[PDB]
Order: structure tokens, then sequence, then C-alpha cells
RNA sequence: UAGCGGCGAGCGAACGGGGAGCAGCCCAGAGCCUGAAUCAGUGUGUGUGUUAGUGGAAGCGUCUGGAAAGGCGCGCGAUACAGGGUGACAGCCCCGUACACAAAAAUGCACAUGCUGUGAGCUCGAUGAGUAGGGCGGGACACGUGGUAUCCUGUCUGAAUAUGGGGGGACCAUCCUCCAAGGCUAAAUACUCCUGACUGACCGAUAGUGAACCAGUACCGUGAGGGAAAGGCGAAAAGAACCCCGGCGAGGGGAGUGAAAAAGAACCUGAAACCGUGUACGUACAAGCAGUGGGAGCACGCUUAGGCGUGUGACUGCGUACCUUUUGUAUAAUGGGUCAGCGACUUAUAUUCUGUAGCAAGGUUAACCGAAUAGGGGAGCCGAAGGGAAACCGAGUCUUAACU
């Protein structure tokens, strides 16, 4: 399969298994839900009846008051009392199999090619580390919301995209499913395309 | 994610208490009694969608029996007569003619006595 | 945790090729001279655990 | 399109929530019947408990012993040994190919399917059928 | 898992493998030789960090509005669109943020260096005795005295000491390995009274700390100890000058501020129970889960009278609450005065089955390294082969002298 370059008007020869397969929506959904679940810092705790600051003195005698029977002032039925199934800090990571992660990336890349959301430029670098220059450059290429991905992480490009909200610059190594799906257009350097095919075999 | 449950509980209680307007005392004010009142009203309403068919039929039979005995025949003999005369007018309509149109009812009694003899 | 085997059940049942469990027959340890040799000869080979009891055995032996 | 991805059909089943209402099906008793030891929190009897009758794992005699030596014997198919990288098979050359394990001292070359290349088996026991199958597809067995 | 186990309930290894980290030395002792590496204690110098800080971009017009950061129109900054405030939602109003700098003094760490102490290295010798082991009692080892190795010792004893001794799970022999009865030693590791920065599919005032508020307080108890409730006017107090009733009151009515005082300090919103005032209808000869089906009349709205809608409801058929527990409850069996808020199948880790997704005779990694949800890492686990108590055999195997 060939990818038409935007500026050089060449065609980059790619794998049909990586950039031309089907969209497995179930697989992609599992890897997306799992990625987002991996981001949860699961930090919280409520106090069970054991950890509430009280005493284990029984508040009234078992029998003879006409009150209902009670044994602790830290019961979960009592106000001020201790959550019944109080939470603990927990890990929310899911295992994604490696072939399911790579499969999901192959599906989403194939759909970015198929929906014309994938732009392949030969070079994409900025002159000076200025956000003005990258803003003008993306304005000239009719791109507002964009994921620039470059095979060699330029310093000046990284500093130029750090203030722009919609724009994100990645290396070809650190792409994730949720950003290929999140951003409207993905602009890959040709070197990044080659590195992606080396990653995804 | 703690979920407070004030707003939706208020909506359910209010739904039930709107369905109990007009009830005496707590039956229209207190939720815990208006819930039972609303349900028991539901069961009665079901039961009485069947009984209104039974009650209306016995009303109609009493009116046809009255008007037919006014024309000198009982209800039993009148319905037998009209069935043998092959008249298929149901008894809502025979009750309604028997109130509003005395002459038509007289003629129906003549068909019944004509076929019954 | 990790599920502990009911340990005295592992000494008594052994897993077979299609998931059933074999066991040694009861009644052949002592008092023996009163028994016919036909009983004793039919109690020597090992036997499969019946349908009723596989639930219990699988519960006691979760790794075998 | 993260608001258009969707799971498969049948993959996410709901989850029983017990104790909520009459319509749900599992309210009041949550699916655990009337009183008893099993309808109680924590309630249940232990494994292999038949009331007090002597349990099955305890009215049947115990047999046997564990070998110590069967834990260091292995059992090699013929589907492998095209995997050994060499065309020569010893205990190492199998350990190196991640196929028996480090603790293994004894190995055996059971007929379990389709040797093709000529293989020289060294120092391993070979079954009868698989001796014929190794020697039939070129092959060599010395010991 | 092997094992231990009223062989019950349960307890539960090591070998070996993969990683994190890695570091070796000294005395029992003389001579040669000296300050030789070594650290320790201090001075000084350098570097860096902490304890105050400094600079820090870029906007106006118009419409709604009490007020603009909002709408609309046109500009500018960005290595700065983290965040907070500002009269509603601000990149450009303010404090900041990115970034670049700053220490008279006191310090932490790391090099360098001065002094003191300390000892390198070589040859030769020595190489831990009431000790190892034993008997009795007990304990620790996964191992409950058992066939029980090993370690510890309360009691009684008691060696050999490199042509020697310990171990190799009763025990003996052969072989292998190691040197007890003296001691020091970084890193990987565990924890958070306390400080700083940041983060949360954590809570938001009956929650979150017991404690958002002068809370371990009030209060209770002789005492140890127990232990509350209680947040929110407004953008800004501009928090109500003055007049009238009133007891130089309380409370109110005007006036005034305010966008708004049914935003007035008993202050955002302002529910329900509960209590009233006003209007329509019914109700003083009528018996009961108080409704429901029918239903006249009356009062309000309609309505080209269309004969409907809302409220009430005479009279009439039928009709003994809900829960729970039960063979069976109107039951005179249990529970509930009512409202409002909270209040009960969860979480973790293993195992099995079903659905679904990936790969498929293969599937998959764990710890960890980490450009760090990637990629490495296949140690391992599960499956492709069973039979047998086991050796062993193997698409067969076990039984048996052998099997129709």
């Amino acid at each position: 399969m060939e990818l038409v370059l935007k500026d050089a008007q060449s065609a980059l020869t790619v794998s049909e298994t990586t950039f031309g397969r089907d969209f497995n929506e179930a697989l992609v959904h599992q890897v997306v839900v799992a990625y987002a679940a991996g981001a949860r810092q699961g930090t919280r705790a409520q106090k069970t009846r054991a950890e509430v600051t009280g005493s284990g003195k029984k508040p009234w005698r078992q029998k003879g008051t006409g009150r209902a029977r009670s044994g602790s002032i830290k019961s979960p039925i009592w106000r001020s009392g201790g959550v019944t199934f109080a939470a603990r800090p927990q890990d929310h990571s899911q295992k994604v199999n490696k072939k399911m992660y790579r499969g999901a990336l192959k599906s989403i890349l194939s759909e970015l090619v198929r929906q014309d959301r994938l732009i392949v430029v030969e070079k994409f670098s900025v002159e000076a580390p200025k956000t003005k220059l990258l803003a003008q450059k993306l304005k000239d290429m009719a791109l507002e919301d964009v994921l620039i991905i470059t095979g060699e992480l330029d310093e000046n490009l990284f500093l130029a995209a750090r203030n722009l909200h919609k724009v994100d610059v990645r290396d070809a190594t650190g792409i994730d499913p949720v950003s290929l799906i999140a951003f409207d257009k993905v602009v890959m350097t040709a070197d990044a395309v080659k590195q992606v095919e080396e990653m995804l075999a | 994610a703690r979920v407070k449950r004030g707003v939706i509980a208020r909506a359910r209680h209010k739904k039930i208490l709107k369905q109990a307007k007009g009830y005496y005392g707590a039956r229209s004010r207190v939720y815990r009694v208006a819930f039972q009142a609303v349900i028991k009203a539901g069961q009665y309403a079901y039961r009485d969608r069947r009984q209104r068919k039974r009650q209306f039929r016995q009303l109609w039979i009493a009116r046809i029996n009255a008007a037919a005995r006014q024309n000198g025949i009982s209800y039993s003999k009148f319905i037998n007569g009209l069935k043998k005369a092959s008249v298929e007018i149901d008894r809502k309509i025979l009750a309604d003619i028997a109130v509003f149109d005395k002459v038509a009812f007289t003629a129906l009694v003549e068909k019944a006595k004509a076929a019954l003899a | 945790p990790k599920i502990k085997t009911v340990r005295g059940a592992a000494k008594r049942f052994k897993k077979t090729g299609k998931g059933g469990f074999k066991h040694k027959h009861a009644n052949l340890r002592h008092i023996l001279t009163k028994k016919a040799t036909k009983r004793k000869r039919h109690l020597r080979p090992k036997a499969m655990v019946s349908k009723g009891d596989l639930g219990l055995v699988i519960a006691c032996l979760p790794y075998a | 399109r993260l608001n258009t991805l969707s799971p498969a059909e049948g993959s996410k089943k709901a989850g029983k929530r017990l104790g909520r209402g009459i319509g749900s099906g599992l309210g009041k008793t949550g699916g655990r019947g009337h009183k008893g030891q099993k309808s109680r929190s924590g309630g249940g009897v232990r494994r292999g408990f038949e009331g007090g009758q002597m349990p099955l794992y305890r009215r049947l005699p115990k047999f046997g012993f564990t070998s110590r030596k069967a834990a260091i014997t292995a059992e090699i198919r013929l589907s492998d040994l095209a995997k050994v990288e060499g065309g020569v098979v010893d205990l190492n050359t199998l350990k190196a190919a991640n196929i028996i394990g480090i603790q293994i001292e004894f190995a055996k070359v059971i007929l379990a399917g389709e040797v093709t290349t000529p293989v020289t088996v060294r120092g391993l026991r070979v079954t009868k059928g698989a001796r014929a199958a190794i020697e039939a597809a070129g092959g060599k067995i010395e010991e």
C-alpha cells in the first residue's frame, strides 16, 4: 500500500497488514478502556467500623431499655459511623496482551488512513523555538487539532507545541491509542512512519 | 463516587403523593400511608374495570325487565322471543330504547311475542 | 490468597485422563478373614468416583 | 471518535445487584432463600462437609506415594526435536531450547507426531514406535 | 508442591531458576618495616542544595446587564493557555506560570587539601574447651518425637584439636564439600510524628478527621476514660440616618442603601412532616381499611349553547392496611408516631464455568530494566499423552503366570 505525501507528492510504500486492515471495534474498545483505566490513580479510603475514632463500649445494656439493640457507636447504621464496605486504595490496571495492543494500533492506524485523518509529510520542523512559528505553520497546512509525531524528537518543535492546546508532539515510540483516536488529524514524519512499521512489525 | 439520594427520592415520594390527592388525612399527606392507599386504589381499579361490565349488565337487565313487564311479558320470555325472532340487539341498546323510545320497545315486544307464540 | 488443597483428599483421589477421579475401594484394610475372596478380589482395583461425588471432590482438589 | 467506540455484543454482562426492590428479581433475601445457615452472612459449611456423615475424602483409604524421580523425568514429543537447533538431542540441547526445564535429569522421546528432519538422539530413552519414526525419517539413535 | 497434620481443621517448605543490589575485612603475633593505601576527627578552598528574594510577554470597540471576564467585531503574546482572584465564564486586569538570575550569614552533601590519630606490605607461626558431641526436660526449624536429620539450651556430663573436625534429613561405609566454639562491615529493605511541591473516575458539612467554626473544647465520670453539636447576607457593610406605634423595650410599619431585604444579621436556595388564614364544594337520621366503579347537584373557566375541563361529591355496588413469619394473618402475632437525611451482597487474591476479544499446536509473561500504559524480560505457568502405588512403559498402559 502507498501513502501519498502532502508536500513532496511521493508515495511511501507501507505494509497492508499495518496500514490497510480492518477496524476491529471490539479490540480497539478494549485497549481504549484499558488505557484509560491505567491512568486512574486509585487513591481513596473511607473508614470501616474498625477505623472510626470511638470506643468499643456498648452504648446501652442489651436488654431492658426499650431501645433497639446496639453494640457499637461505630456501626454503619449509626450517624458518624463508619462505611459498611469502605474503600481502600486500589490498582485499576488491566492487562492488555501485547498482540492485542499491537492489533489495536494496527486497526486505528488503518482507520486513520481510511478516513483521511492521516497526513504524511517528509519533514516537519520549525525554525526557532517559537509558538508563533508553529501556529503559522499549522495555519498554512489547514490543521488546528493535530498530533504531530516525529521519528526524531526536535527540541524546538517540542517547545513550540507546548503552549498550543490542540497540538501535541510525540516521538514515534510513545504513541498511545487514545491520542490517535483523540486528535482530529495525525501528521507523521516519514521517518516516524518507518519506525511505526518497525514497532508494529 | 458517593451518590447522594435526596433529589430522586424526593421525586418518587412526590409522584406517589400527587396520585393520592383527595384522600382523607394521612392518606394524602404522609408518604408511608399514601403509598398503601395508592396501591390499594390500583387493585380496586383493576377489579372494578371488571365489575363495571357486570354492574352495567345487571342494570340493563333490570330496565328491560321493567319495560317488558310493562308490555306484558317477562325478561326471560322476551329474550327467548327475540333470540327465536333472530334479533341480535344487545341489551345496552334494549335498555336505552326501553328508556328513550317506548314505541320501538313496544314493537320489539311484538316481535318477541310473535315468534314466541 | 491462593486456594489451599484439602490435603487428605489429595492422598485419596487421583485425576484421570478425562477429568474423572480414581480412588481406592473401602472395606479392604482389616477384618478380612470373614470376607469372601470374591469381595476382596473385587475391591482391589481402583474405581472411579461416581457422579454424585465429583462436586465434592472437585471442591476439595482445585489443582488436581 | 472516542464517543463512537463501543464494545462487542455479549461481552459486558450486567452483574447481579441483590437487595434492590421487587421488580429486579433479587430483592429481600437476595437470592438466598429463607433462614438457615446458608442465608447468613459468612454462612456456609466447609468443603467436603456432608452434615456430620463421614466425608468422602475421609471414609476412603489412602494409597500410594510420590516418586521424587517422576518430578525430574520428562516426556518429549516428536513435534519438537526439530526445535533443538542442531540436529543432535541430549538433555542440554533440550534445556537450551526451553523444552524440558533445568531440574530435569531424564527424558524420553515418545511418539507424539511427525518428525521430519534427520535427528541424532543421544543419551535419551526412546520408545519403540518413536525409534521406528526417528529411524524412518533419516535419523539416528545412539545411547 | 514435597511434606507436617485428633493425617482432622489446618500449617506449609527447600533445592533450583529469574531479578534488585553487590564489598570485603580485622584480632587471637613475632620479626622485617614505619607513617605506604585506610577511614575517623578537624581547618581551608571549590562545586551544588536549603534557609529571604528579583525581573517576568501580550487587548480594545460595541450589545445585554447592577456589575463583564459573556455575545458580536477586530488585534496581540506564548519555552508563559499550571493555577488562583477580580461585581457572571479573562492567555493579554491583578498575583502568578514558562524562562533567566540572586546570598552578608548559618548550614547539608560531593570533591580537593592541611594537621592529628590510625594503620599498609613482606616472611614465618598460630588458627577461638567446659566447646563440639552425649543423657534427661523444653523450644525453634513447614516438620505436632515420629524412622527425624539440623539449630537453641535449664540440668548432669564431655572430646579430637589439619597424619583433625562439622555437614551431606535415622544410621554405617565410600566420596564430595566446608573450618564452629572471636568480631566489624555499605547498598538493595521497612516506616512517617514532621517539612515542601504536586496529583486524585476521594468526601463536600448526617459526608470527609472526633474536630471546615478558639475541638479533644462544652459536657459527662472520683478516676482511667468517654466525648458532642455548631459552615455559607451581600459584589462591596453601602449592615438600615430620620419619622410613627411601643414600657427611653421586644417586635413591627414607613424612609433609605442595595440589582435583589419574603438577601436584614433568627441573613444564599428554602423541600417535607407539622400548624394556620382565605375561598369553592360537601357535611348535624347516620354505622366499619375511608378507596374504588357508577353518579346527581353546585361553584369556577370555557365554549359560535356542541351537552367539555377543573374542584367538590349527596346517594349507590364492591371492598377486613402494609411488612414479616408461616400450613394458614383483618387478625386480638412481629414492626413502624410522621417527615427529611443516612442505612445492608462489597474489596482483594486464587480456582472453575459462561459470554466476548486476540493469537493458535501453541498461548502468555511475573519480578525487574525502562526512551517508561511503549519496548525489552519466556524465569515460569497452562496445553499438545496417557497408564501405573512406583520403578517403568508409552498410543498404549495396568492387572495377572497370561488374559477369550
